[PDB]
């Protein structure tokens, strides 16, 4: 289960990182700024998965 | 809590949906008996000397 | 088929398993139920998320497409329907509801704002498909050991 | 914290394999979006086929 589970965990993580890398990399904003815009934008999606 | 649902009548009949399959599923699987253990344990000793 | 022997047996003699076919017997029944009693939880807490009774239905349709994979894989590898087999196709169900999930919402979300149908699926599809593919790869390199 | 500000002077990559990675990529992105787009023409046959 441990291993069987490392794929469902990374997802959240991958979601997130892409989403403030894409975002960053489109809209230009500053880290931070990416990063709050990112977690505004996925919070409810992560909860939902 | 409560405008919150009055907005989302799905997510409260959903909710409402889980706990009557929960409780289905219970009753099923509950024992049935007239009394709980309500009779004090007893333990009895019992020595001979003939 | 032991049994039929035992009861080809003269009167009087009767079987009673023990210990590993004692549990075995059982067992082994409780899939089904659990495969229904599982999906219907689902199907509901999506009805919960989304606020509809018919978005998850488009969700919940992709949970044959990971399990027809699935069962292929056990099959043409010659392996056998277990408990294993079983916690592994509850985990296929739940990466192919994630990965619904994530378009689906998307979609929603954006059609929502006011986009074309198919304007909001695309969208979506196009911003979501670098995450799905990556986290499904990592996955699938994740459980690629195990596989060998 | 740990992400630094993007780095425009870099931007596409051009190494050995990421460039070629990322145009691969793309290209097959865009192969997606038409075949997505197929759905408005027949949705019968994939009905049939799942």
């Amino acid at each position: 289960a441990m291993v069987l589970a490392i794929g469902l965990l990374v997802d959240d993580a991958i979601v997130v990182v892409e989403n403030v890398e894409r975002i960053m990399s489109e809209e230009g904003l500053t880290p931070r700024e990416a990063t709050r815009k990112s977690m505004g934008q996925i919070q409810g999606a992560l909860v939902g998965i | 809590m409560a405008n919150f649902f009055i907005d989302r009548p799905i997510f409260a009949w959903v909710l409402a949906i889980l706990l009557c399959l929960t409780g289905t599923l219970a009753i099923f699987s509950l024992p049935v008996e007239q009394y709980p253990d309500l009779a004090p344990p007893n333990v009895r000793v019992t020595a001979n000397y003939p | 088929i032991m049994e039929s022997l035992v009861k080809q047996l003269p009167n009087g003699f009767g079987l009673e398993w023990t210990a590993m076919s004692y549990q075995e017997r059982l067992s082994g029944a409780q899939a089904p139920a659990l495969y229904a009693i599982s999906l219907l939880v689902v199907f509901l807490c999506l009805a919960a998320l989304y606020e509809s009774w018919s978005v998850p239905f488009s969700v919940m349709l992709v949970v044959p497409l990971g399990v027809i994979g699935a069962l292929l894989a056990t099959w043409m590898r010659g392996l056998e329907n277990d408990v294993y087999f079983q916690v592994g196709l509850l985990t296929v169900i739940g990466l192919s509801a994630k990965n619904a999930i994530l378009i689906v919402e998307f979609a929603n979300e954006m059609n929502q704002k006011g986009h074309d149908l198919f304007e909001a699926t695309l969208h979506a599809c196009r911003q979501r498909l670098r995450p799905i593919l990556m986290t499904s790869l990592a996955f699938i390199f994740g459980v690629l050991p195990m596989a060998t | 914290t740990l992400l630094k500000p993007l780095k425009k002077g870099e931007h596409h990559g051009q190494k050995g394999f990421f460039a070629w990675f990322n145009q691969m990529f793309n290209r097959n992105a865009e192969r997606y979006e038409k075949g997505v787009a197929k759905i408005l023409h027949r949705s019968l046959r994939w009905i049939v086929i799942y």
